[PDB]
Parts: C-alpha cells; structure tokens; sequence
C-alpha cells in the first residue's frame, strides 16, 4: 500500500516548507516577534501527517500485494473470509444522552449535573465495549 | 472553545487583550473558519463531476 | 478631593453616557436618571459587575467588575456630587468596613430575615423564582458591604429598606446571619443544594432504587 | 500467513494524529502569553522545583516499558504476563497521578492560580488537560483488564491491548514534550 | 465609463482613494473578460451540443489532451502575478507615515459612540503651533503583590490618551470632527471596551479599533496626505460591538485652512463644538446624520 503512505508524505513536504517559510518570514520585517500562534499550528499540521506517513510506510513494507492494490486481478482472489461487524445496537444513543447531559451540566455551571453525566458517560462506554463478550447467564 | 470556557467560568486570563489575546482568538479561529468553507466545497465537486459524464453520453 | 471627582468624571463620560445621560438625567426608554440615588447604589451597582449593562431584557446579570476600588470611589463621588442621597460605611481608615458591620446578635437576625428577605431568597440564602424571567440570587458571594448597601438602595425589583424602617443596628444582625448561613457546614452529610423535597427525590430515585434493582437483577434470573 | 492490515490499529492511528491537534491551541496560548512577559517570564510568587517533577517523569517514562512488555506477552497468546504488566503500569499511572496533584497543591498554597496570573492559566489548563488524558488511559486499563476475563483469549483482545498501548505512548511522548518546554525552556 | 464600473464606489477626496479607485476599476474589467469568456464557452455547449433526432452511435469517447491541461495552467499564473504585483504597489503607498503631520488626532472609541481629541498641530507654513497633550490627566490611570498581567490588573487604561479639547458624543448629539482643506493628517486609534471600526466611506478605507493595540502587535496609526474638498462626510462603525453597533456613526466637516485657526481658538476660550462652528458660519448639528429615536421602535406608545 504506497500510494496510500504517498498521500501523506506529499502533504507533509508542503506543509514543512510552509511552516519554515512562515516562521522565518515573520521573525524579520514582521511587527513583533515570530508570531507564535500561526507557526506553532503549522509545526504540528506537519507531524499529523507525518505520523500517518510514517505509519502507513512501515504497514505497506511488512505486507506484500493485495488484490486491491493489483491491476488485472479477480474477484475471486478475494473470496473469502472478511471479518466481524456489529448487526445492531442500541448503545450509542445512550452515550449520546449520557454527553449531552454532561455538556448542559458544563454550560450552566452545575457540578452535580457533571457529575451525573460523567457517571452515565462511563456506565454506557462500558455497556458498548461489554457488548459482544458478555458469557451466559450462570443461574 | 474550551479555553473561552475556562474563561467564562473559572475567570482565568487566556483572551485578555492585555495579554495578547485578542488577535490570538483570530489566529485560532480561522486557521478553522477557511479550511473549514473547503470541507464543503469538495464533495459537492465530486457530486457534479460524476453527474457530467453520465449525460454527456462522454 | 476634587483631584478625585475629576478623575471620576472621565471614566463615567466613556462608559455611562450612552444610557444616563451627559447630565445624568437619563436616556429616555435606555436607562433611568442617576440623580440622588447616592454611592451607595454606585458602589452596589459596580462592585458587583451589574453596572455597565449590555442590553435590555428581563433581568440584568452580575459578572465580573469593570474598574477596581479606587475607580469606584472616584465614580460613586462623582455620582454624589449630583444630588445627594445614601453613603457607603466606612471604618476608622476610611477603608469600606468589612468586619464591623457583622452584629452580635444572629437569633434575631435570624427571624428578621425570614419575615423580611426569605420569601425571595430561600430559608438559608439560596434563590428564588419571580414573575416572567426574574429572580432573587444566591447570597452567597456578597460580602457585608454588598449585602448591606443592597437593601440601602432597593436595586432592581428588590424593594427599599431606609434607615427609619430597618435601622443600621438590624442591618448588622441581618447580614450576621446571612454570612453565617453561607460559611457553616452541613450536618448529617452532603447537603444535597438546600432545597429540600426535590433533590432528595432525585437523589433516592438516582442512587437508592437504581442500587436495589441492580442488587435483584445480580440475585434473581433472566428470561 | 498474515496478508492484510490491521484497520482496528488504523483507525487508532489516524483518530491519535488527530488528537495532536487539540494540544496545538494549549501550546499556542503558552507560547503567545510567554511573549508579552516582559522581564521574569515565571512571575515573582511562581517557583518550580525539580525536586518532585523529575521522579514523576521518571515513573512516566518507566511505564512505557512495562506496557511494551505486556503488549509482547499479548503477541503470543500470554493472558497472565498481560495482566501482570498492566496492572504494574496502572499503579505507574496512579503514581504520576498522585505526584501531579500533591505539586497542584504546593503551588496553590504559594499564590500560584487560575485566576492569579497570566502564567498560572496557561500552565494549569495545558498540565489539567495532559491529566485528564491521563485518567482516560487508566479508564481504558481498567475496561481492557475487565473485558481479559469474560471470555477465551481472542487475536480480537490482543490487538485491543496493542491499541490501548498506542495511546498510552501517545500521553507520555506529549508529556516528554511539556516537561522540556515549560522546566527547561523557561 | 467610471459612473458604471466602479459598481458604485464613492470618488475619492485624497490622493490615495482617488488610485485605490483606479486598481479597483481595473480589476473589475479584468474580472468581466473572464466571465464572459467562461459563460460565453458554457453557453455555446448548451445550445448546439445537443441530442438530435437522428443521433445513434454514442460520440467520440476521448477524455485526455496533454498539451491543452499545461497551456490552460499557465494563463492564470500570468494574470495573478501582475495583479499581485499592482497591488503590492498600491498597498505600500497607503501605509507611507511621514515623519512631520501637520494635525494629529487621538481617536478613541468607547461602548456605542466617539470621542475625537486634537492631539497637537504644527503646519507647515510657520503659522500655526499648539500642543493639547495632557500627561497629568494620563497618570491617573494606573493599577497594581504582583499584578497579574505584567504586574497590573486588567483595570490599567493607562494607554489611551487624553488631550486639552475633546469632543465627546451623546445619545442625543452626533460627533462632529473638524479638519483642515490641503494638509496632512493623522488618526491614532485606540479602543476602552471592544473593538470598532474606523469607516470614512469617502476615504476608502477603515481601521479597527482595539483594546490593546501595543500589545497585540498591531499598527493604529495611519496618515491621509491631504484633502481637497471642503465640506460634510458621513462615518459609522464596521465591527461588531453590541446592541447599538448600527447607531454609532459620526460626521467629518472640512473646512478653509483659516477657518480651522478661528474654530480652535473659540474651542480654547470654552465654547462648545455648537457653539463654536456657529462661530464660522457653519451649521452646528450634523447633516448627513441624525440622531436615532431612543425608543425601541414602533410598537411603543
Ligand atoms: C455513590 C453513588 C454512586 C453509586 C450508587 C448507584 C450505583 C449502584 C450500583 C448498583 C449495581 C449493583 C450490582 C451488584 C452486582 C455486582 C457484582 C457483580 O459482579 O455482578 C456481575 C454481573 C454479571 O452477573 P449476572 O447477574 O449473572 O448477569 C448476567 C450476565 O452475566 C450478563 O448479561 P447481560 O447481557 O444482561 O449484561 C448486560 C449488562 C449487565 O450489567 C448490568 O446488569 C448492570 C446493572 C445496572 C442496573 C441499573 C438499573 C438501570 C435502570 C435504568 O451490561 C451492562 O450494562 C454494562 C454496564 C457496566 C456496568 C457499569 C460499570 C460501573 C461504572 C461505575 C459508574 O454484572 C454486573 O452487574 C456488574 C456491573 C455492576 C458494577 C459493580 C461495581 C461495584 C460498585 C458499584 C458502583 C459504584
Ligand atoms: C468507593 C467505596 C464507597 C463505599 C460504597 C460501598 C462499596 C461496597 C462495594 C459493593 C458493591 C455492591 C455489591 C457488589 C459486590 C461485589 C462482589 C463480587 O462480585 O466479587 C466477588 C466475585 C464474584 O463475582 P460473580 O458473581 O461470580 O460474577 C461473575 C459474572 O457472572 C460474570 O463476570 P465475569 O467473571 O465473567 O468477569 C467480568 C468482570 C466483572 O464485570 C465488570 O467488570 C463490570 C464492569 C465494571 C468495571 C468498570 C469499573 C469502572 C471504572 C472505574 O470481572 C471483573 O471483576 C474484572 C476483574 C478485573 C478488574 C480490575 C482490573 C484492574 C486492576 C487494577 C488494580 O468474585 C470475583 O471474581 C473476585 C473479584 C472480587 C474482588 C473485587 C471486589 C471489590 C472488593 C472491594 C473490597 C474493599
Ligand atoms: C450504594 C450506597 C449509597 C450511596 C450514598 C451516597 C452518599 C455519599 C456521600 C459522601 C460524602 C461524605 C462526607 C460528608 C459530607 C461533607 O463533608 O460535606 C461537605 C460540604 O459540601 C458542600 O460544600 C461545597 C463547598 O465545600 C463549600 O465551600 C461551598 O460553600 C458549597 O456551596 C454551597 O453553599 C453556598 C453558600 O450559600 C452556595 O453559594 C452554593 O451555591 C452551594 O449551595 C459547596 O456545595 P456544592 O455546590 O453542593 O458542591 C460541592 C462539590 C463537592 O462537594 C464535596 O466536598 C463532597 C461531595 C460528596 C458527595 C458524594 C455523593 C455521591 C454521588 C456521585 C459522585 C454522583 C454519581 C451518581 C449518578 C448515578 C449512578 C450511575 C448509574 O461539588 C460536587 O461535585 C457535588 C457532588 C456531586 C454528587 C452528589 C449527588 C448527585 C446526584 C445526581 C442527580 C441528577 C440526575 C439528573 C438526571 C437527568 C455543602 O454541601 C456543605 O454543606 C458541606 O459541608
Ligand atoms: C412543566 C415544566 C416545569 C417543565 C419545563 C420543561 C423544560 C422547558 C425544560 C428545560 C430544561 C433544560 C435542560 C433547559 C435548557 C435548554 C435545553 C438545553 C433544553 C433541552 C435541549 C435538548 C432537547 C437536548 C437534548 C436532550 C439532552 C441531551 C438532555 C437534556 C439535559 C437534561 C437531561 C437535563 C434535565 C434534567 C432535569 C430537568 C432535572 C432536574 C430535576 C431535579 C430534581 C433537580 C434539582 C436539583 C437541584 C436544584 C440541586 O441543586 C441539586 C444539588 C445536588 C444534587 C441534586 C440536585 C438536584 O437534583
Ligand atoms: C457606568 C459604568 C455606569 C454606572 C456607574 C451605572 N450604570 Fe447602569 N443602568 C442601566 C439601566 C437600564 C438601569 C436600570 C435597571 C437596572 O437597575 O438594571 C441601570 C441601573 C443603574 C444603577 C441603579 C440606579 C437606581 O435607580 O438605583 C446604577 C447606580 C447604575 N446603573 C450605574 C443601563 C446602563 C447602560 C446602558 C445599557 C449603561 C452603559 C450603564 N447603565 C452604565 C452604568
Ligand atoms: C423580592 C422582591 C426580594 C426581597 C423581599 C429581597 N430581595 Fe434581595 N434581591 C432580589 C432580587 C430580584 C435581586 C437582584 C437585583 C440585582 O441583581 O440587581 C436581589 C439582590 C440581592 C442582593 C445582591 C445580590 C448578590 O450580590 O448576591 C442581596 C445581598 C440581597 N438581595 C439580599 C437581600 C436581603 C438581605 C433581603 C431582606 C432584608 C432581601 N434581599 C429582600 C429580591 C428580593
Ligand atoms: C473548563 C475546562 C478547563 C479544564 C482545565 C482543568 C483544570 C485543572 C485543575 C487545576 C487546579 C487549579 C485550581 C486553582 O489553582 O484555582 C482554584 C480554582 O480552580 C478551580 O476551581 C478548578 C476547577 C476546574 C474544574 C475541573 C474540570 C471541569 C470539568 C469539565 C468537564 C467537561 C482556586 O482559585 P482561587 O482560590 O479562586 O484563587
Ligand atoms: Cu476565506
Ligand atoms: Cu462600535
Ligand atoms: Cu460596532
């Protein structure tokens, strides 16, 4: 998987000599210093990139080809086994509930109320990640 | 936000104008406002470009 | 000291002037007159960060103060040079007094506050709902000088107590009690706001009832 | 054989390059309040000690070790050496914890606040921020070490604890950071 | 014709406006060609590229042409690069600040209206000297332990300035600033509260206000390098303020270069500005302007 790694290696040449370029330009004839704000952004736009790159680099040269990432390939090279998917749940509005809660609690200075989101926050996590694992009941 | 909340609500110092922080909240907020006007120009770009092909008969 | 009412005088044309007035006789429909309202009111109104307002709806909100102690008593001498009307207390420092507007009598503050100042407020100091987007606040961010100077003045729909109806020895066991019921612990646990029925509700609902059935769930069976 | 990427670390990945973007606001502010110091950048009242932040980053630094550990013992279907190391880096974590509010305390008691001084709002919104990260990997120890136990010791739960790890090395390599940039880079 | 494709600029009264309106004319036109060639291009598919009756056989399928997509990337960059450079010209002759004005102003802007202060004059003819700078009155704004920015509380206002004559603005009374014809002006702007927006329309330009412009590293100060036009000229704020952000305006009045002597020299005896232009056979209340009713509007007895 190259071309994916190149995506981001592209960007993140750009967005290093921009970076450069911004932080030297601003420290002479510039008003005031090195203009922090917009040089601190830009030195870390860069590094989101280069993560990613970095990553995706190391992935594509422990794996070989794939049928996706070949040209006159079959489809019934991929026949197969794909993996696992969730069919249904009904968790996710919970959580959604359980943040709003916590954020109207913020928005209105009331601890109590942050805290009872907080709780509700944990509790329904902990109901999506214990989801699929959960063993029979023992009577 | 979360800095102008702690602002609001704990009363610290992060957008004093004192402090330069004035033109620090415009630095912040269009370093998002801008390439946040392209996140919804792309798609709708890709919208019309499958759309041509298809009654152009090319 | 007319070094201070000059420097009062610049600071009230650059903040206040667009609704009281160049004269402080009052914008019509924008803001009241500011004549023989006294420092009292000044110093309540700035103090507390109610003064200067920002726009026009039910209620105006307290906030963070605009100008510090001196620029407050260089505006409420300023304010006071126009017409006269009530004083801020002093001590022998000519500091605002603090500590010795507390009374030594909090029995009959105490009773002086339910008939009074509780049917806005709550038993203890806590708010209060009004009419259609009002209410009284919680009192538990004054400081004696602020609690004294509000029921001098009669702020917004906060009625006026004088001098001749609450005199300036009741005042003192009033704001007594009130600092006391802010700064003394709660006795038998966590003190749930103090409200009364509607917490505790929520609090059995929330935490006793969600334990029980989470007990008979973990006891019983399925299915 | 083994012909295809791992996309439950692929998505971690992406959403931790993300995350690094929410730092850059904190840092941002530091560097724009540090500028208009004038003389002392560290105000009169504020004194830091090395005294108590360096073992502290110390522990930080010796916990990634202990995870990478028991990531390795995931790798080849060990559920005890896992167990083991995690539970060690927990305690690690609670440590850094603990350290970091007992230094909260001692500045608090100096007149070092939020709403003190310029330097004070910056230094504890970006170190409170760094914490509550930090509570979130404990969380996220807590619900994997749970989740070990419900059931037969999938490749599923391996790479959950390899996920899981990735972000542990996510909040002590921004930590590496903030040390060196606020006790050094003075 | 520069009445239709200025899109309704208002004509200079400086040197500067007068070739900002130029670049703005010149970008229009170069703006319209490219239009017209894109919509003229759109048009002429949509009219004759079409189905016919007796169309079968689906046309020529090509989707490439390698010496089109590199002359078509090309013809841009040319056009951008002179209007850069144009307005690279053009921005560096409105920010010029020369050494010596010959009036300053210290303008400030508080919550929801003006106050204009003759800093000093010096004209270049030898004629003219006054010095309105008033520190004493500056000095009673200091606020203090340490502080906690920089050692003082945000409570400071110590870098706004004060000067001998001032006019001040009321909800009942537009502000009127006088101005010499034919000489070199400044304005240093400074805020109280928030930011405002500097805007003389007839100026063709505007400046924003801040609270802190020091501190924020940013430059409010800026020249006019004369006017040659005597006579009222309408100005009103252009950021966002509050709830009277729309009633804020103010009225500029140029006048002889005599004229302003005598308006000054009534203004230093203790006259007002009413009573002061009426002294000059000028109207004493604005006439671009009126003050707003102070009522909320019309479903009010
Ligand atoms: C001070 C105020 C704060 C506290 C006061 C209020 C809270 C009181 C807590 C009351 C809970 C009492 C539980 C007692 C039993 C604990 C012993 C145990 O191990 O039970 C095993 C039990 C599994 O055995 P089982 O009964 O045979 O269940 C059948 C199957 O195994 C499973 O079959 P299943 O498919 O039905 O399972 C689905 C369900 C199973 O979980 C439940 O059933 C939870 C019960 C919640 C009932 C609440 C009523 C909701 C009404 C709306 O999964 C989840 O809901 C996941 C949520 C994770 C639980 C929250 C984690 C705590 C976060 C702390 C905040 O699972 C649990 O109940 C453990 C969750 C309880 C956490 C206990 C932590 C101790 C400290 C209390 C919190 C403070
Ligand atoms: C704050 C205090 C304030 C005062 C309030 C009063 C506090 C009183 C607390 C009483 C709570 C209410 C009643 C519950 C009684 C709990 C009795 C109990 O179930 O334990 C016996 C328990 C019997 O459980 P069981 O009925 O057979 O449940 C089996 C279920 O069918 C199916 O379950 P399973 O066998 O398949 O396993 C699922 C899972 C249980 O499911 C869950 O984990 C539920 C999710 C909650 C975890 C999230 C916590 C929130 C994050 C913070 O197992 C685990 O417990 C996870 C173990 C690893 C967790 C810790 C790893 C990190 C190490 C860091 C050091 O036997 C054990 O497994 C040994 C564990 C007991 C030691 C821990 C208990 C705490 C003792 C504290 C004393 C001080
Ligand atoms: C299974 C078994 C059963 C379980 C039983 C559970 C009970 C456990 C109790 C443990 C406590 C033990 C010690 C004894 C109590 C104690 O020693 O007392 C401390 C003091 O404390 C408060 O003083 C605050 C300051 O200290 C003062 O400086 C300040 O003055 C004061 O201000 C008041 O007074 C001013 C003067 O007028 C006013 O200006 C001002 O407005 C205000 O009124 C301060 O009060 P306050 O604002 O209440 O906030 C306090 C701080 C912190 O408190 C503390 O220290 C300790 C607090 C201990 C409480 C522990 C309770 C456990 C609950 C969980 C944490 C919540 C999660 C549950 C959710 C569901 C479960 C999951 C499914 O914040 C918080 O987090 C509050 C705690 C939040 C949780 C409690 C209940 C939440 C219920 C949720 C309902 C909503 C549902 C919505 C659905 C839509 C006042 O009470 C004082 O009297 C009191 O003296
Ligand atoms: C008839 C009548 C009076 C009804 C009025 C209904 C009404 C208009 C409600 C508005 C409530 C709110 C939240 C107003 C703000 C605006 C707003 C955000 C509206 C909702 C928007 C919306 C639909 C968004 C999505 C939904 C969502 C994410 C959640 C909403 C937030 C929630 C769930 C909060 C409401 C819960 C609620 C009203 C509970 C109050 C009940 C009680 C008894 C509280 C009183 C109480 C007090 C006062 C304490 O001090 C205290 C101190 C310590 C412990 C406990 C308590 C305690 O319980
Ligand atoms: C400049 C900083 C000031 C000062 C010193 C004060 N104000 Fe205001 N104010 C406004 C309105 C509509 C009211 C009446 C309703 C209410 O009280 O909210 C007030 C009230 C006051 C008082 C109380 C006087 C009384 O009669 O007891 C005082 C002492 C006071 N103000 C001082 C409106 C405005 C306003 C327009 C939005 C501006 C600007 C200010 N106020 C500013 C100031
Ligand atoms: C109903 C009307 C009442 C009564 C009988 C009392 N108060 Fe209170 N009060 C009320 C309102 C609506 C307001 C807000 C006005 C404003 O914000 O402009 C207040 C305000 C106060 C304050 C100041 C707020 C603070 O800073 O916390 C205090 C200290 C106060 N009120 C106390 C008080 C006392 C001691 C009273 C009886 C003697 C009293 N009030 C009566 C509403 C009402
Ligand atoms: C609003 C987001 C801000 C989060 C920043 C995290 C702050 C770390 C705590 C450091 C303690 C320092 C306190 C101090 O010196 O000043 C203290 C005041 O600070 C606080 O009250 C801190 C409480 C912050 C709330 C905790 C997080 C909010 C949860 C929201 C979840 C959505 C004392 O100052 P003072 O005595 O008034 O001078
Ligand atoms: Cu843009
Ligand atoms: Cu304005
Ligand atoms: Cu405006």
């Amino acid at each position: 998987m190259h071309i994916e790694a190149r995506l981001f290696e592209i960007l993140t040449a750009f967005f290093a000599l921009a970076a450069v370029v911004y932080a030297v330009l601003t420290a002479m004839f510039a008003t005031g210093g090195v203009e922090w704000a917009g040089t601190t952004a830009l030195v870390l736009t860069t590094g989101l990139t280069l993560i990613t790159g970095t990553f995706f680099r190391f992935v594509a040269r422990r794996l070989d080809t794939r049928p996706e990432d070949y040209e006159d390939a079959e489809i019934s090279d991929g026949a197969g086994e794909l993996g696992f998917f969730a069919p249904h749940s009904w968790w996710p509005i919970l959580i959604s509930l359980s943040f709003s809660t916590a954020a109207v609690g913020a928005a209105l200075w009331l601890p109590w109320l942050i805290a009872a989101g907080v709780a509700f926050v944990i509790t329904s996590v902990c109901g999506l990640v214990f989801e699929y694992y959960w063993g029979p009941e023992k009577h | 936000l979360f800095g102008l909340a702690a602002d609001r609500h704990l009363g610290a110092h992060i957008y004093d104008p004192a402090n330069g922080g004035v033109l620090l909240w415009q630095h912040l907020f269009w370093f998002f406002g801008h390439p946040e006007v392209y996140i919804i120009a792309l798609p709708f770009f890709g919208i019309v470009s499958e759309i041509f092909p298809v009654f152009s008969r090319k | 000291q007319s070094a201070l009412l000059r420097t009062g005088k610049q600071l009230f044309e650059t903040s206040c002037v667009s609704c009281h007035g160049a004269n402080l006789q009052g914008v019509p429909d924008r803001g009241p007159s500011l004549i023989g309202t006294g420092e009292a009111a000044v110093y309540f109104q700035v103090s507390t960060g109610r003064m200067p307002a920002m726009r026009g709806e039910a209620q105006a909100p307290s906030k963070p103060p605009h100008f510090d102690e001196s620029q407050i008593d260089a505006l409420g001498a300023y304010v006071q040079a126009n017409g006269g009307g009530p004083t801020v207390p002093r001590d022998d420092h000519g500091a605002v007094a603090q500590e010795s507007l507390i009374g030594g009598d909090v029995a009959r503050g105490g009773d002086l506050f339910r008939l009074n100042c509780a049917s806005c407020h709550n038993f203890t100091g806590k708010g209060g709902a009004l009419s259609s987007g009002k209410y009284a606040p919680d009192l538990g961010d004054a400081n004696p000088a602020q609690i004294y100077t509000a029921m001098l003045t009669g702020p917004q729909n906060m009625p006026k107590f004088s001098d001749r109806q609450l005199t300036p020895d009741e005042k003192r066991d009033i704001v007594a009690y009130v600092r006391e019921s802010a700064e003394t612990p709660s006795y038998g646990g966590y003190g749930l706001g103090g409200f009364g029925p509607a917490p505790e509700g929520m609090a059995m609902w929330i935490i006793g009832m969600v334990a029980a059935i989470g007990v008979a769930m973990w006891i019983g069976s399925r299915a | 054989s083994l012909n295809r990427p791992n996309m439950v670390s692929v998505g971690t990945i992406v959403w931790l390059s993300s995350e690094l973007m929410f730092f850059a606001g904190l840092f941002a502010m530091y560097f724009t309040a540090r500028a208009q110091a004038g003389g002392a950048w560290p105000p009169e009242p504020t004194e830091l000690n090395l005294a108590l932040a360096v073992p502290v980053t110390l522990v930080l630094i010796a916990s990634s070790f202990t995870c990478q550990m028991g990531v390795f013992a995931a790798e080849r279907g060990d559920v005890f050496g896992l167990r083991r190391w995690y539970v060690i880096t927990f305690l690690m974590g609670l440590f850094f914890v603990l350290g970091q509010g007992y230094e909260y305390i001692h500045l608090v008691e100096h007149g070092t606040t939020i709403p003190g001084s310029a330097y004070g709002s910056v230094f504890y919104l970006a170190t409170g921020f760094h914490g509550l990260h930090v509570i979130g990997g404990l969380v996220a120890f807590v619900l994997l070490l749970a989740r070990t136990k419900m059931s037969k010791f999938t490749p599923a739960q391996a790479t959950a604890a390899i996920v899981v790890s990735y972000y542990w090395h996510f909040v002590d390599i921004v930590w590496i950071a903030l040390f060196a940039t606020i006790y050094f880079v003075r | 014709w520069s009445d239709a494709l200025a899109l309704g600029w208002p004509t200079g009264i400086t040197p500067e406006a007068k070739l900002n309106r130029e670049l703005w004319i010149g970008s229009v036109i170069a703006s319209f060609a490219v239009g017209a060639i894109v919509w003229g291009l759109i048009f002429w598919t949509s009219a004759f590229h079409r189905k016919k009756a007796t169309d079968t056989e689906l046309p020529r399928q090509f989707g490439y042409n390698m010496p089109l997509e590199l002359t078509l990337t090309v013809i841009p960059f040319l056009i951008i690069s002179v209007l850069f450079y144009f307005t690279v010209v053009v921005q560096e002759r409105m920010m010029h600040k020369d050494p010596n004005p010959e009036v300053v102003i210290d303008v400030t802007a508080f919550q929801w209206n003006w106050k204009f202060g003759y800093q000093k004059i010096a004209f270049a003819d030898g004629s003219f000297d006054y010095d309105g700078a008033d520190p004493e009155r500056k000095e009673a704004m200091t606020s203090r332990k340490v502080g906690p920015i920089r050692g003082m509380t945000p409570e400071d206002r110590t870098y706004l300035n004060f000067d001998k004559i001032e006019t001040l603005g009321t909800s009942s009374e537009i502000p009127v600033l006088v101005l010499p014809a034919g000489k070199r002006i400044e304005f240093v702007l400074n805020s109280a509260d928030v930011i405002h927006g500097f805007w003389v329309p007839e100026f063709l330009f505007k400046r924003d206000v801040l609270p802190e412009p020091k501190a924020n590293n940013s430059d409010n100060v800026f020249q006019v390098s004369e006017i040659q036009q005597t006579g009222a000229f309408v100005g009103r704020c252009t950021e966002m303020c509050g709830t009277f952000h729309a009633m804020m305006n103010f009225e500029v009045r140029v006048v002889e270069p005599n004229d302003f002597k005598a308006y000054i020299d009534q203004r230093n005896a203790g006259k007002t500005n009413a009573e002061a232009l009426a002294a000059i056979n000028q109207p004493p209340l604005a006439i671009t302007t009126e003050p707003f009713e102070s009522r909320r509007g019309e479903l009010v007895p």
